């Protein structure tokens, strides 16, 4: 399933860059 | 629950994406009433 | 696992956002 | 579903052009 885990780095990544926007 | 255990980041990120999207439109509405109130 | 309210919080969220964009 | 993939790939997308 390497659909899902691309989706999960693609979420993980956005939720990243919020968080460093945010600090 | 290994599909639960796999997919709990993405829930994490997408919950955190919303409360940030959240935050930030109740943050601009209160904006705009001071810009109304202006 | 959809009964999982983390699950469901972040269906009505990525509604809300489509919403607030709309 | 090619709605589905179609989803992936406009979720790709946002990360893309976010990077």
């Amino acid at each position: 399933l390497p659909e899902l885990r691309e989706v999960v780095s693609s979420i993980s990544y956005i939720a990243r860059q919020l968080q460093e926007q945010e600090d | 629950q290994e599909l639960f255990n796999e997919l709990k980041p993405a829930v994490d990120g997408a919950n955190f994406i919303v409360n940030h999207m959240r935050d930030q439109n109740n943050y601009n509405e209160e904006k705009d009433s001071w810009n109304r109130v202006a | 696992l959809i009964k999982h309210p983390e699950v469901k919080s972040a269906i009505e969220g990525i509604k809300y956002i489509a919403e607030t964009m709309k």
